[PDB]
């Protein structure tokens, strides 16, 4: 877990923590993109696409059978391309690419996806976590190695990098990223990036695309309006009241999916609770949505809100 | 060479079994002094399936209801796995 | 050279490598053709020792030197936390890996004690027969006349000219062109404005070495023998 | 033009570029040290084929 | 680029595959006199997924009811005798569960998850929609606006079409080659009361159906339930036995404003319950997976011969060098699709189109069929063990979940008849020798006639004659 | 021209040139005389020390060529002269 | 669209008034073309009539027919001067990089090498009969099949009136063909520009346009070389013949001395300075094989620049090819010449061409 995303940009690098996503995964210093990742990928072990999980973190997860990776080369290759990188310019081209693909296929695959940014930049309006997911038209010329260079100089430090596992014994872990001679060779700094925190307008608000206007109509949606309902919710910096948000979303999300599922129900809301620290999203995300339909949603909240002890069991 | 395990046919309507294998065979030559042949009918096993057999030949000659088995083609011939021993 | 202090603290030659050159074989397969035929074997050879030699590049010892300049570096930047400016010098920093210089810009300013008389001569010829030229009263550099032609293309050069800064690149083309409106005439420089032999950087070596090792290392760990 | 290992540029090594008679030297040596004795050698074989193979004498009587 | 790249000097450390093998508990299975079948797998856990798997998918049908078996799923969820939709649903509720229904190409089922403590009244309502519901024609009349949205929904989504094209092309002729959903007109009019009662009684039999629990479950009070609500079904006719002939050929759309094209070529193989089941799994591995994130980082030959040309300068003496601008390739990926009695074993690549009329897709599928043929020739033995270990990995990759553990085991009752232990199929993985995968790839690799579904730009997409004169070649 | 190999490679190559200023004059305005005896000079000048150079070589193995073929020539005649062939 | 015209091809500045070569040897084509077939048109092919035909019809029937065999026989011989000048500039401008160019301008001289011979047979004169003779034995000596061939070659144990008809034939024929080389050597560059003196990479600023100044060059240069070639074909007409081919073909009679074309002389020494018959032919082959560019063909190869001593060099192969021609010549009375024939050819045979990057390399 590597401490860089969209809540520590400003207007003027938007979007640089989406290069850093690829960037950090191209050729390194000690380590090109083909010695690493075969190396790792002829070994049984699956390497993911990196992801920013919180806006606030980039995620480089790597899956296989725990005696795989608990030895100490697998870690020894992350160490490498965390502490050791190159950018080059050749890559950086590369990864300008792969961000303008992710960014249209997001929008045209992913409607949803795309209004839940929408509804971040419009909700924490001038705060941190309002920042973009996707990189902006102007930005796509605008990053290149040097801008990486400084944002790694800036990001730089043992105190921004984690370590998580989930079927290796702790202590095999420790024999595992402990074993690196890089990590003896790279400078030995704790530094530590701060965010302020954020408030919340969203609104009746509105983000303007003719989609018939601008991809072929046969294998995509294009004659659809995605609306997203939100309201503040807790996050998770107090356990009592991150519980209690899980269960009023679940008891929504219950009452509005349909209870029997088939094979090829289609995909027309969702109930999202976005949980962040100590701010957070509670809402729907819809198409072709209804003031009569919104009401009623606001309407059964209020309704979940006096139910009782005996009422919360079956939500709970 | 890996062909499968010997089993067991059982047909229902005249409720009759027996056991089976696939048999490998050889033009005759000269043996080895030095080699004592392994398991063929059963490959790598530690040849249990003449004990399953065994001890499962009362419970098929009893009557066997083996309607959870499947069968071999369109005949009334279904197929009983001996690698565990037979109890049903 | 400018490099000597570092390649003698590593326990390396201070002398250029253009000297040690040794005929190793005594055919040159491939043959290769156009040749008369005896000249196609290679059973006779016929070099001024200006050669690029590139083949050569494959050899451990190389390796070796690179790897511990490399190892000086970050170490350097262990110590003081630069990393990122050491990892961004130009290759005609002497202290870069990959750092080469031309036998000429170290011929005027070498101990010479050290020189066998093979080597002497090989000292005097590179001075001399770089004078023969006149690429100096051109204005060019020595790395300038490196350049790809249309058909039968060396790879490893095109990529090592879009390895350049782009200013760098932009001067060398001005070079060219001013060289190729001289050439017009035949008309040279004005010989206060000769190259001095020192003044004749190596500038793209470096980079076309780096290029011939980077396409070189997916050979040396394939995927599979036949694998493509 | 390159720079020291500290940084900085060194005065240039006075340098006069070498003179007519030099290069004529340079390349006489050059082809002298490539084909002197390739050519002596063909010449050798030369003689040994002719004496041999196609019979010539060389000498009168 | 004036950084140095040292990892084209330096010596690297490679790691080795070193698997994990955790002893599960036995999958337990059972069986009434009627012939209906009683699998479950006991983990420790608080949550168990309790379902019914058919045996009855859309393969059974004949073009006059094609989409029935759709049908009937939607139907089953419309009210049985003793309760309504309403009272369905309300159950499900207060159970605090979903039920969820998917239906195959020859396979559907019926699932919930639950506490543990709810496994009897899930039970209870996966038999009366299953065996008590009604299927009057009203509520069949209000569902085919539904399903005809539905159709409209799943005919956008272009992986699911490309793979009906693919079957629709290969089985022409049964009811194997048709779409689920089935055709539009045979949805607003043609499918009826009757179709879906006959297929009900022909296909919902004892010996065609099997219980499935897995997670904190008790096998015992399974086998209980099943010969309370599931010992009275019928001992039906057999599953039909006919003869499913593979029809090499194309099946292309265009669509030219489409941004990327998507080209499945299959070949013909055997069934899943044949011998080389386990050969050509392997197989599929050998031939791997590509992404476009990796780049050159492909680590099979198959992936890596088609990815490398958009990489190579391409010098050569005479002509200029061609060097592609970009890698086109959006992923590359080896797929199986067996049936009972057939198989389709081949790969999926999804590209950009290029520039019109350019040479990006007659290399991609050149250097596709090549290494289909040097691998019905000759297989390294390096990467026949990456391949096996792969094997290994995705088979277990797949077992995350009561959910999945239980899909597994439905599954693998209703085709071989009963759950195959893992080290068992692990005892089988290393017994698998390279000659014998070698002979398994030239059997139906090697001059053989493929099936090919294409959707987008199919102005450079090569015709199939082209196609299939590149499955043998002059030298062999 | 525009798909020509060396179209194709300066376009490979060369950068998108900026800040190049031209200057011609139409011949017209140009004297053919204007700078014939200058260069006349200098390129024979120039031919004379190249040639000088790059002769060398053959002109040393001509000579001994030469040497060769008085000796040679000079010994056939005295093996004619005398009847000895 | 005149502007159009001009702007359809673009060269450098660079091309040095020995550039028109090529043009040159376009011009020498053409003459031989029109004079071939102005004498075709009046020639019958056979051992009664073909002498007589040249010497009794066409240049004493004709108001010129003198002037048009005169043209055809200096046209050949000046067509392979302005070829071996321009193969001479090839070399020394390292011109072998353009490869497709270089392979088709070797079919071009190993082709015209043919069409010289096979014209200096149709005169059936001494020398005509007798290089016939001499070159078929030089055939008749490949193992196995070498006397059947010579047959089928002949048409029989002699040279004879059907020989002299197909001769004809391969004559008239082969020249058309050489047309269509040069055809494709001319879209072969066009394709990849020329050298010039050095070579850059120009962009269209730093070129000119082809059309008219570079034509009006070759007209120039056109004009000064066909009054050095006209001088020849009215002064000195027989100067690049030899006389014995006026007489009359005497199957029972050897010439004193056989002695080919100035043209061809280079490899008749490769003949007289290898003693076997089989070597000879083998040695041969391989020379002309060589001269080509066709291996490496799937290895990486490229060509780095040429220098002075390479430049000397070249002049140093060009005055052993001019001893070897000599002395080849002269080896029939004197014996003592064999000496610097075989050095001269050894030498010839050991001439780097292609500077080997595979010279230097490292072991495993
Ligand atoms: C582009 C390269 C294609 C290619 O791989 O060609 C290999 C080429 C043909 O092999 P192929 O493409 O597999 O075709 C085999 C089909 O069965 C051929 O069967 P077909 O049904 O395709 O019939 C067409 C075939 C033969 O049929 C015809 O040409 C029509 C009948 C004759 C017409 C004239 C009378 O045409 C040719 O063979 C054309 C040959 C010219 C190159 C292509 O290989 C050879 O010619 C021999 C290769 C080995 C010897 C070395 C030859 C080169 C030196
Ligand atoms: C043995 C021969 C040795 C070579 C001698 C020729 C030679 O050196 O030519 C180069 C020499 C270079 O031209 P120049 O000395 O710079 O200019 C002379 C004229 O001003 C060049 O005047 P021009 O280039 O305007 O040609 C006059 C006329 C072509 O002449 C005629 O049309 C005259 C006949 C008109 C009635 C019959 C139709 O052009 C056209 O008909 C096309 C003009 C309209 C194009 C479409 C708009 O002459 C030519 O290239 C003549 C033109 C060749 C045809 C392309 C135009
Ligand atoms: C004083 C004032 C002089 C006039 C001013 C002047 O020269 O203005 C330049 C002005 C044009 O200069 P440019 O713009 O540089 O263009 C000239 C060329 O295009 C380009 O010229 P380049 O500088 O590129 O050089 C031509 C180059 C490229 O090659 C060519 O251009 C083609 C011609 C190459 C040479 C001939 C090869 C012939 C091969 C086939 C022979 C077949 C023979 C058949 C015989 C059959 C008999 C039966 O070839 C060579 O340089 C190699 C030839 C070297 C000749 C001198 C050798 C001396 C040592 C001799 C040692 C002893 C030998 C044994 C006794 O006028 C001239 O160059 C006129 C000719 C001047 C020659 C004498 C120069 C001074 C000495
Ligand atoms: C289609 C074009 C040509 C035709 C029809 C042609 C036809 C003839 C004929 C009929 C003769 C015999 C008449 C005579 O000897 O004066 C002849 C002689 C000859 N041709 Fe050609 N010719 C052609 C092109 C060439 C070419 C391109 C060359 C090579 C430069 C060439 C070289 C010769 C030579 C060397 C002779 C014998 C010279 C001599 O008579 O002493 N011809 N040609
Ligand atoms: C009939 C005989 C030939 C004709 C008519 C001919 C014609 C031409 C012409 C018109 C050109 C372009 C103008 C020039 O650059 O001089 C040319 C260029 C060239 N020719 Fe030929 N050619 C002939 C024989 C040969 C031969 C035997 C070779 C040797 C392989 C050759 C190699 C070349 C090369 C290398 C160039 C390009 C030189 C450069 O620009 O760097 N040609 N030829």
């Amino acid at each position: 877990l590597y401490k860089d995303g969209p809540v520590y940009e400003n207007i003027f690098n938007a979007g640089i923590s989406s290069f850093m996503k690829h960037a950090l995964t191209k050729d390194g210093l000690t380590s090109s993109e083909y010695i690493t990742k075969t190396f790792l990928q002829k070994a049984g072990i699956i390497v993911h696409e990196p992801t920013v999980v919180n806006k606030s973190a980039i995620a480089f997860t790597v899956e296989g059978f725990r005696d795989t990776l608990a030895q100490p080369a697998v870690a020894d290759k992350f160490w490498q391309s965390l502490l050791f990188p190159r950018f080059s310019p050749e890559n950086v081209k590369e990864v300008k690419r792969l961000v303008e693909l992710e960014s249209k296929e997001t929008k045209r695959d992913s409607p949803f996806a795309y209004l839940q940014d929408i509804l971040h930049k419009t909700a924490f309006k001038g705060s941190p976590l309002g920042h973009t997911s996707f990189v902006p038209a102007y930005n796509l010329g605008y990053i290149d190695s040097n801008k990486l260079f400084d944002r790694w100089d800036a990001h730089y430090g043992f105190g921004n990098i984690a370590v998580i596992a989930t079927n290796i014994e702790h202590e095999a872990v420790l024999a595992a990223i402990t074993d690196s001679a890089w990590v003896a060779r790279a400078h030995n700094k704790v530094g530590g990036v701060a965010a302020p925190a954020s408030k919340y307008s969203g609104g009746e608000g509105y983000d303007v695309v003719h989609r018939a206007k601008e991809f072929d109509d046969q294998f995509t949606d294009v004659y659809s309006t995605y609306t997203a309902y939100a309201f503040k919710a807790p996050g998770r910096s107090n356990l009592k009241e991150h519980a209690a948000s899980l269960v009023i979303a679940q008891a929504l999300s219950n009452a509005v999916s349909p209870v029997l599922n088939t094979s090829f129900a289609p995909k027309r809301l969702e109930v999202f609770y976005q949980a962040y620290d100590t701010v957070g999203l509670i809402g729907l995300s819809s198409v072709q949505a209804s003031n009569a339909q919104l009401k009623a949603f606001k309407a059964a909240l209020s309704k979940i809100g006096t139910l009782s002890e005996a009422d919360l069991a079956v939500h709970k | 060479m890996n062909h499968e395990r010997p089993w067991v046919f059982l047909n229902k309507v005249t409720g009759k079994w027996g056991a089976c294998g696939w048999q490998p065979f050889w033009k005759a030559t000269s043996q080895s002094l030095n080699y004592i042949p392994d398991n063929f009918i059963a490959l790598r096993t530690n040849g249990s399936w003449v004990r399953n057999l065994w001890q499962s030949s009362k419970v098929l000659d009893r009557g066997l209801n083996a309607s959870g088995y499947p069968t071999v083609g369109t005949t009334d011939w279904v197929r009983i796995p001996l690698d565990a021993p037979l109890e049903a | 050279m400018n490099d000597a202090p570092i390649l003698a603290k590593l326990g390396l030659s201070k002398v250029n490598t253009y000297y040690f050159q040794r005929r190793k074989h005594i055919f040159a397969l491939p043959i290769t053709i156009p040749n008369f035929p005896l000249a196609a074997l290679g059973i006779f050879r016929s070099t001024d020792m200006f050669e690029e030699r590139t083949l050569e590049r494959y050899s451990r010892d190389e390796r070796e030197k690179t790897l511990g300049k490399a190892a000086l570096l970050l170490k350097e930047a262990k110590e003081k936390g630069n990393y990122s400016e050491l990892v961004r010098l130009d290759p005609t920093d002497p202290r870069h890996p990959y750092y080469f210089e031309h036998p000429w810009q170290s011929a005027l300013k070498m101990d010479t004690v050290s020189l066998t008389p093979y080597q002497q001569y090989l000292r005097w010829h590179c001075l001399t027969y770089r004078a023969m030229h006149e690429w100096d009263r051109q204005g060019l550099l020595y790395d300038d006349l490196m350049q790809p032609k249309a058909l039968a293309t060396d790879p490893f050069l095109e990529e090592a000219i879009l390895r350049l800064p782009y200013n760098q690149r932009v001067e060398r083309e001005r070079r060219l062109s001013r060289a190729y409106d001289l050439a017009l005439r035949r008309e040279y420089l004005p010989d206060e404005d000769c190259i001095h032999p020192e003044d004749d950087v190596a500038y793209l070596h470096p980079y076309y070495h780096m290029v011939v090792d980077e396409h070189r290392e997916q050979h040396e760990n394939p995927v599979d023998v036949y694998s493509r | 033009a390159t720079t020291a290992v500290s940084g900085e540029l060194l005065t240039k090594t006075p340098y006069t570029r070498p003179g007519y008679a030099a290069q004529w030297t340079c390349l006489v040596v050059l082809f002298l040290k490539n084909q002197l004795l390739m050519r002596l050698f063909f010449a050798f074989v030369a003689y040994v084929v002719a004496m041999k193979v196609f019979g010539a004498r060389f000498h009168v009587d | 680029m004036t950084t140095p790249s040292l990892s084209s000097i330096l010596r690297h450390t490679r790691p080795i595959f070193k698997e994990t093998l955790r002893a599960a508990r036995p999958t337990l299975q059972n069986a009434l006199p009627n012939g209906f079948r009683i699998a479950s797998e006991s983990k420790d856990g608080d949550t168990c997924t309790v379902g019914v798997w058919i045996d009855a998918g859309s393969r059974w049908e004949t073009e006059k009811n094609n989409g029935v078996a759709h049908f009937l799923e939607h139907m089953n969820f419309k009210g049985t005798g003793k309760r309504s939709r309403q009272d369905i649903e309300f159950g499900m509720e207060k159970m605090g569960a979903h039920l969820n229904a998917y239906t195959s190409r020859e396979h559907t089922c019926y699932y919930v998850k639950c506490f543990k403590k709810d496994v009897p009244e899930a039970v209870d309502i996966l038999a009366d929609i299953l065996l008590n519901s009604k299927r009057t024609e009203q509520d069949l009349d209000a569902e085919r606006q539904t399903i005809v949205q539905e159709k409209e929904d799943v005919e956008a989504r272009i992986d699911e079409v490309l793979m009906d094209h693919l079957h629709s092309a290969a089985f022409e002729g049964s009811g194997l080659g048709l779409s689920i959903l089935g055709p539009l007109e045979n949805i607003q009019k043609s499918i009826t009361k009757g179709m879906i009662d006959d297929f009900v009684k022909t296909h919902y039999t004892g010996p065609r159906m099997a219980l499935v629990g897995s997670g904190a479950v008790d096998h015992g009070q399974l086998c209980d339930l099943a010969s309370k609500y599931f010992g009275a079904l019928p001992t039906g006719q057999p599953k039909p036995s006919g003869f499913t002939r593979f029809l090499g050929g194309d099946k292309r759309e265009t669509n030219q404003l489409n941004p990327l094209t998507h080209v499945a070529v299959a070949f013909q193989t055997p069934g899943i319950s044949h011998p080389d089941a386990i050969k050509i799994k392997v197989l599929e591995q050998l031939l791997g997976s590509y992404s476009r994130d990796k780049g050159e980082a492909a680590y099979s030959c198959f992936a890596r011969a088609i990815v490398m040309d958009f990489y190579d300068p391409k010098v050569g003496q005479f002509f200029r060098p061609n060097k592609a601008g970009h890698n086109p390739i959006h992923s590359l990926n080896a797929f199986w699709a067996p049936y009972s009695d057939v198989g389709l074993l081949g790969f999926y690549a999804i590209a950009e189109p290029g520039k019109s009329y350019g040479h990006e897709w007659e290399n991609i599928l050149h250097y596709a069929m090549r290494e289909l043929i040097r691998v019905s020739r000759n297989i390294s033995e390096e990467e026949f063990e990456r391949a096996k270990n792969q094997l290994k990995l995705q088979t277990m990759l797949q077992l995350d979940g009561t959910t999945n553990i239980a899909d597994d085991i439905g599954r693998q009752v209703l085709s071989f008849g009963a759950r195959v232990p893992l080290a068992s199929f692990f005892e089988q993985l290393d017994a698998i020798s390279r000659e014998d995968l070698i002979r398994v790839a030239h059997e139906y690799f090697y001059d053989k006639d493929p099936v090919v579904a294409v959707i987008g730009d199919t102005d450079n997409v090569p015709e199939y004659d082209a196609l299939r004169a590149v499955t043998y070649s002059v030298d062999l | 021209e525009g798909h020509s190999a060396y179209v194709a490679l300066e376009q490979r190559v060369n950068t998108r040139q900026k800040g190049i200023i031209q200057r011609h004059l139409s011949p017209y305005d140009v004297d053919i005389r204007g700078n014939g005896f200058r260069q006349i000079y200098r390129l024979g000048m120039q031919k004379i020390r190249y040639f000088g150079l790059i002769g060398t070589p053959c002109l040393l193995v001509a000579g001994a060529y030469r040497g060769i073929w008085v000796f040679c020539e000079r010994l056939e005649d005295e093996r004619y002269w005398s009847n000895a062939l | 669209n005149k502007i159009s015209l001009y702007r359809s091809y673009s060269t450098t500045i660079l091309l040095s008034p020995a550039y028109s070569l090529g043009f040159c040897a376009s011009i020498f084509i053409v003459i031989q073309i029109i004079s071939g077939y102005i004498l075709a048109s009046n020639y019958i092919a056979s051992t009664n009539e073909s002498f007589n035909i040249i010497h009794n019809v066409i240049m004493r029937e004709l108001d010129t027919g003198w002037l048009i065999r005169f043209n055809h026989i200096n046209g050949c011989a000046f067509l392979f001067i302005v070829i071996y000048m321009h193969i001479y500039r090839s070399l020394y401008h390292n011109s072998i990089t353009k490869t497709s160019v270089w392979i088709v301008g070797i079919i071009m001289y190993i082709l015209i090498c043919g069409i010289a011979f096979t014209g200096y047979s149709l005169v059936y004169g001494q020398m005509s009969l007798w290089a016939i003779v001499v070159i078929c034995s030089l055939v008749t000596a490949i193992p196995f099949i070498g006397n059947k061939l010579l047959i089928l070659i002949w048409g029989g144990n002699i040279v004879s009136s059907v020989t002299l008809q197909r001769i004809f034939c391969i004559h008239y024929l082969l020249p058309l063909l050489l047309i269509l080389f040069i055809i494709i050597h001319l879209y072969n560059l066009h394709n990849v520009n020329s050298t010039g003196d050095n070579y850059f990479i120009n962009n269209r600023y730093d070129r000119i346009n082809f059309y008219p100044l570079l034509l009006i060059r070759d007209v120039f240069i056109g004009s000064n070389i066909l009054i050095i070639y006209n001088i020849f074909v009215y002064y000195y007409s027989d100067l690049f013949g030899h006389p014995d081919n006026y007489v009359p073909a005497n199957p029972l009679v050897t010439p004193s001395e056989i002695m080919p074309e100035f043209y061809l002389l280079p490899f008749y020494a490769l003949i007289r300075a290898i003693p076997h018959k089989v070597l000879g032919i083998i040695i041969m082959v391989l020379f002309l094989l060589s001269l080509t560019n066709l291996y490496p063909i799937y290895f990486i190869r490229f060509y780095n620049n040429i220098n002075i001593l390479q430049r000397s060099l070249l002049l140093l192969l060009l005055l052993d090819l001019v001893i070897a021609s000599k002395l080849c010549l002269l080896i029939n009375h004197y014996e003592s010449f064999y000496l610097l024939l075989i050095l001269s050819i050894l030498c010839v045979l050991s001439h780097h061409i292609y500077n080997t990057s595979f010279n230097f390399s490292n072991s495993i």
